């Protein structure tokens, strides 16, 4: 139970980081 | 063709990130469903 | 180019799969929501 | 490839749509965990 | 509760609009 | 309800297949 809440937190942080990167790459293009 | 390549890679990576997040949420969601049906009996 | 067009088609498809998965999860989440509120009435 | 750059922009935008939706789903999901947690502590 | 469901649905509405768009722009390519 | 479990597992499996497809096609465009 505690396992999944903590895994989700890490997964959301990585998706937020990748979203920022993709949006930076989008504008440079 | 480096610009488009790394953007496509980032998009594919972000689709894996969202899929993994949704899969982890499904596990938690099913665990809540389990807690429900156990409480409904007690 | 031919590879990129097939990839782009799979990306748009993936977006549709993820969207539908989130929508289904939202319906399940709503069912658990009411299951809790009913349990909250029954025991609180 | 003005067409291609618009499609890519719509994809990236949609991925932000989806990320925000599952972030909102998580906050609601956390409430249901706690609600159940409250009930099971009672029984 | 209900307005976090209101927030969620609204985000899925706009994702549905964007999906139809992206599918159109893909066919045009 | 079960059906919602049934629908979600099917959609996630299909997303999983498509994800592999896309990464394979991405590798192909790279190399």
């Amino acid at each position: 139970w505690q396992e999944w809440e903590q895994k989700i937190t890490a997964l959301l942080e990585q998706a937020q980081i990748q979203q920022e990167k993709n949006e930076y790459e989008l504008q440079k293009l | 063709t480096v610009q488009a390549r790394q953007l496509l890679s980032g998009i594919v990576q972000q689709q894996n990130n969202l899929l993994r997040a949704i899969e982890a949420q499904q596990h938690l969601l099913q665990l809540t469903v389990w807690g429900i049906k156990q409480l409904q009996a007690r």
